[PDB]
């Protein structure tokens, strides 16, 4: 339960794990690899369970109008809107926006929000291509065949290698980190809104879109809960602080979907009630149970998993540390794999 | 064949050995054909981490040298280690600038090409700047500061204020300004207009490079945040 | 009627009308057309493994036994088009949320045939089933012009229960405090469920925020962390008051029982007034005796 | 002369270089010195982290090797390339294992150095065994079995069952058993036999002896929940 240090000069891309800038040259424990400064030592304690400044790191009108979009299958309802499979110069989703009658206030916020939105490309992102004002509100988003990643986890219950499982988890940062570099927060990060297009690429969708969610009365937007709270931080279940949407309530929606795929099955699988959950979650009674992962998974990889789901927001890190943390150890997993040996001694002292 | 040669780097990349990689990067460049936009970045990754390998070495034996504080054959000895590392250190710097003023500078038809391979020659000229202490100095200071200037020159003229190699190029320029030449007030002059500049254009930031262009960013931030104090 | 009624079919029923919107379900009046009956449609779209669904559907045939005048009739309960079908008698009177509404409160001597009807249906779902109710609220008492006043929506399969807990979020809750906590005390939570029910219609308004809107996390840390609500002084009996107060002592031990509230003062009187509660129902709603 | 010799292989300790920490070692232990405790640490250490670097890039090579077959010759250059790796892996072990017959054997006054190098032979012998193919292989092992066989003994009869060094012992014995001869319920057993009676035998131990100890059977823990499933 001791953490025995070693003098390691990271070649790779690694930060802090106090003040999470690049680090260059520093310790490791050699149990987790809970890599940190030689000058931050002395404010944080062990976790397991005149400097040199920096330098170069090294290098690695959308409205539709109407008679376009034949509206076909219903697919199904959301927290904000209905999906049906339409055609628009291919196979397009459409969304009928919950929100029918928007008021000249909401409706020019909307087309603000599409402004961003239309103006995302990412491999990981589904494209946003506009909406329609003639037939009420209607988000047309790329159509994604396959399936999403709620119905190969929890529907067919199909697990697979490690290695699969953390491609996509690496995946899916790389396009919420993308998000996040343009500023978006997605307030609705969750198995359901990740389709695994062809079974490969990620496609994270139902991002955004803050004014078609919690319905105004005139120019106000006070979210009014609703949808789905199994991914929803603390601090969002609250609704006390005036925007409990913020990266780090995103990051902790991201941690619970790293739960899903980790064990494979939704957090709190020992509760009959949605209420109880929405209470003792706001209240920082109840949190994901981290006993019942798989038998071989690292500590340096699980504890990531672990930092998303911090009850303080200000604690859970960012898509930057996250995604670097994510494949650090997808390099090192197969070594890794293999059984433990005898370690180096002690060779530390502060 | 090339191909060969280039699969050879990157395997041995993967390995994290950076003395085969060099080897093989050597050869590569040693053929003195024109390199491409991805074959460029494993050369500057080995020569980058085989200086900072021994520029580590460098920086914890010369604080045990100013940690020792004694009179005995030990701080002989640690100078006689810092000489031996410092010279090994020089050895490497100069096979770098051989093999980048023969094959690749002189022989640049992009632009963009020119002002990262001065880039990475005012980087080199700025590693043996820091280590080398007497007359000699003054050369090596001074050829950086051409090569820098060299460079800032075509950034200013045909880059993007939010291009990573423009953005590098004003980051190392910066903490050669700070570190070297010990002039923080242009050095905090020059990060917060590269700074400024850079946001300008926050709209165009597509996917090819928006991991180097926030994290270029949040490193002059860094910087700056130091300086100001 | 029930034995008229084989195998329930998606293609046997004919749409009529909408009876309300749901937090999580449906509801429609349709016409069993081999049979030739209007019938009270639910229809829940659950996105679970059809092992859970197979099991919901099994658990769901319990309500064929669950017969008695403070129970709404159950026709049959199958799964056809992504969707659970529960198919039950239709109350053209709707529920007691619709008739408060058009009420906008409604009489004590109203609410003592309610109150009687609503511990009656808990006494006979916990003696003949041993079911406890789990969901209490105005929204689950349904009544019909004949002045019949039957729970709904009660906990006969644990594994629907858990499935809906997974799906939806509610804006109003009527759980008891110990439940929101983790403590189990039976059907203890049931009665606490009823006398807030109770209060609610009887003062107009909704018993969690007194002014003498809220969040779900903020009137859920208001049941555990605050003082019951109470029925306002003066306005309504003093047997009556005492009624809702023991169905609202936050400690579930102390809380009457089922066999307590029985024989309470505020029961045994209205037990015995003559109310005309069909003929009040029809009179609120706007409907002909 | 010594003093100054340990003091540069301490100072190459901290510098990170290994080679030089190999060779500095190396020279000591080639005169004939009596060995105290520090002094075969920090040769242990060394001798530890050069193999194990070249034993990780290794893994790595063999792992991109087997990656996709349906493919062209270019696995043909890469298992090659593995040879070129064991070429610099087994002559730098015998460098090794040639110095416990020169030196360390013989030059033995306590039974618990005895444990100690005996313990480093299996180690290197166990080394040497993953690379090492066909009837070589068995050649290998044979030079293990022995070298544990006739530590354990004293082990048990000249130091206690907390011993870290016996614990170590036991450990590296668990994996030699589970990885090479593949009799994992046999490796089980052991560690339990070992866990078990480390717990028999506790709270008894030294005050430096409270973080190494309970490292190794930390690590036993480990090995026997990750073994069970
Ligand atoms: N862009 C899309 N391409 C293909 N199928 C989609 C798309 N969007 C939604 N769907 C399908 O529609 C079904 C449910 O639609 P949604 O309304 O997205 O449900 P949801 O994700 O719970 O709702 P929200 O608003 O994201 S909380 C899923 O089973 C998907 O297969
Ligand atoms: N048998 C019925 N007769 C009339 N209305 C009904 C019947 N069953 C359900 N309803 C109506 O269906 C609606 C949806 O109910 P449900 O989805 O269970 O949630 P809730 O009762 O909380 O609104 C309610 O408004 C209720 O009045
Ligand atoms: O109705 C329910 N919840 O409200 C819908 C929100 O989707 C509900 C909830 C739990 C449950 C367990 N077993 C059946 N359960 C329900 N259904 C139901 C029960 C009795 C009758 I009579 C008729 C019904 F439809
Ligand atoms: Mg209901
Ligand atoms: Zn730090
Ligand atoms: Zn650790």
């Amino acid at each position: 339960t001791t953490h025995n240090f070693v003098r390691k000069t990271f070649f790779t891309l690694a930060f802090c794990d106090f003040c999470r800038k690049l680090l260059f040259q520093g310790f490791r424990c050699q149990t987790c690899g809970y890599k940190f400064h030689q000058r931050c030592s002395t404010e944080v304690p062990l976790m397991c369970v005149r400097d040199r400044s920096s330098s170069a790191p090294n290098v690695h009108d959308w409205e539709i109008p109407d008679g376009q979009i034949t509206v076909g299958q219903r697919i199904g309802s959301g927290s904000f809107g209905t999906v049906y499979k339409g055609k628009w110069h291919g196979d397009v989703a459409v969304k009928m926006l919950n929100v029918t009658a928007p008021t000249p206030q909401q409706l020019q916020a909307f087309k603000n929000e599409v402004g961003v939105l239309r103006k995302t490309r990412h491999v990981n992102i589904l494209l946003f291509m506009g909406y329609s004002t003639k037939p009420q509100l209607a988000i047309v988003t790329q159509w994604c065949e396959g399936s999403s990643l709620y119905h190969h986890l929890h529907i067919i219950e199909t697990k697979f290698e490690m290695i699969k499982l953390i491609d996509i988890a690496r995946q899916t940062a790389q396009g919420m980190d993308y998000l996040h570099a343009k500023s978006i927060i997605h307030r609705d990060l969750k198995s359901n809104n990740i389709f695994l297009h062809e079974d490969l690429t990620v496609k994270i969708g139902d991002f955004g879109l803050a004014t078609v969610k919690s319905r105004w009365s005139g120019s106000h937007q006070f979210e009014q809960l609703s949808g789905s709270i199994l991914w929803m931080a603390p601090e969002v279940i609250r609704m006390q602080d005036k925007n409990p949407y913020s990266f780090q309530s995103d990051v902790y929606a991201f941690g619970i979907v790293l739960y899903e795929l980790m064990t494979g099955q939704l957090p709190y699988s020992n509760i009959n009630n949605r209420d109880q959950i929405i209470f003792m979650v706001g209240r920082g009674y109840l949190s994901p149970d981290l006993s019942k992962v798989r038998s071989n998974c690292p500590k340096a990889m699980k504890r990531l998993m672990a930092e998303c789901l911090k009850k303080k927001r200000d604690e859970r890190p960012l898509f930057p540390q996250i995604l670097a943390s994510i494949e650090l150890l997808a390099r090192s997993l197969p070594k890794i794999h293999r059984s433990a040996s005898e370690p180096s001694l002690n060779r530390a002292g502060f | 064949d090339k191909e060969e040669l280039v699969q050879r780097a990157k395997l041995a990349e993967q390995a994290e050995r950076y003395d085969d990689m060099a080897a093989a990067m050597k050869e590569v460049t040693e053929t003195g054909v024109e390199l491409s936009n991805e074959e460029r970045n494993l050369l500057s990754v080995a020569y980058k981490n085989v200086v900072g390998a021994r520029r580590s070495s460098w920086r914890v034996i010369s604080s045990i040298e100013q940690k020792t504080e004694g009179s005995e054959r030990k701080q002989q000895m640690a100078k006689e280690y810092r000489v031996k590392v410092e010279k090994e250190l020089r050895e490497i710097c100069y096979d770098v600038l051989g093999l980048l003023d023969k094959h690749l500078i002189p022989k640049a038809s992009n632009p963009e090409s020119k002002v990262f391979y001065l880039k990475m020659k005012g980087d080199y000229y700025r590693y043996l700047a820091e280590v080398a202490t007497g007359e000699t100095r003054n050369s090596v200071v001074e050829d950086s500061q051409k090569a820098y200037q060299d460079a800032f020159e075509i950034s200013k003229a045909k880059m993007q204020p939010t291009h990573p190699i423009r953005l590098g190029l004003a980051l190392n320029f910066s903490v050669f300004y700070y570190e070297i030449l010990n002039s923080p007030d242009k050095a905090c002059q020059l990060a917060k207009q590269a700074f400024d500049d850079a946001i300008a254009e926050l709209d165009t930031l597509n996917e090819d490079s928006y991991k180097d262009s926030t994290l270029i960013m949040q490193l002059l931030r860094d910087n700056l945040t130091l300086w100001t104090s | 009627q029930k034995q008229k009624v084989g195998e329930l079919k998606d293609d046997d029923f004919e749409k009529i009308s909408e009876l309300g919107a749901g937090n999580g379900g449906v509801v429609f009046k349709v016409s069993h057309k081999p049979s030739g009956l209007v019938m009270a449609r639910k229809l829940i779209h659950l996105e679970i493994k059809p092992a859970i669904r197979n099991q919901i559907i099994r658990e769901l045939q319990v309500l064929h036994e669950c017969n008695s005048p403070y129970i709404v009739g159950f026709y049959g309960a199958f799964y056809s088009d992504g969707e659970i079908s529960i198919c039950m008698e239709h109350m053209d009177g709707g529920s007691l949320d619709q008739v408060l509404k058009k009420a906008g409160r409604i009489p004590e001597q109203i609410l003592g045939k309610v109150s009687i009807a609503v511990i009656k249906g808990l006494t006979y779902l916990r003696e003949k089933h041993k079911i406890m109710h789990r969901d209490v609220k105005p929204s689950n008492i349904l009544v019909n012009s004949r002045g019949e006043i039957k729970l709904c929506d009660f906990g006969v399969s644990g594994q629907l229960i858990d499935a809906m807990a997974n799906a939806f979020v509610g804006t109003r809750s009527y759980m008891s405090p110990e439940r929101l906590q983790g403590t189990h005390y039976s059907v203890q939570s049931d009665i606490w469920s009823m006398g807030l029910s109770l209060v609610e219609m009887a003062v107009g308004r909704y018993p969690i925020p007194p002014p003498d809107p809220m969040a779900i996390f903020e009137l859920l840390d208001y049941i555990v962390n605050e003082p019951p609500p109470k029925l306002p002084s003066g306005v309504f009996s003093l047997e009556f008051q005492d009624f809702v107060n023991k169905c609202l002592i936050k400690n579930p031990a102390e809380r009457a029982d089922l066999k307590q509230l029985m024989v309470h003062a505020f029961i045994k009187r209205s037990d015995a007034e003559e109310v005309d509660f069909a003929g009040w129902l029809c009179s609120t709603i706007g409907l002909n005796q």
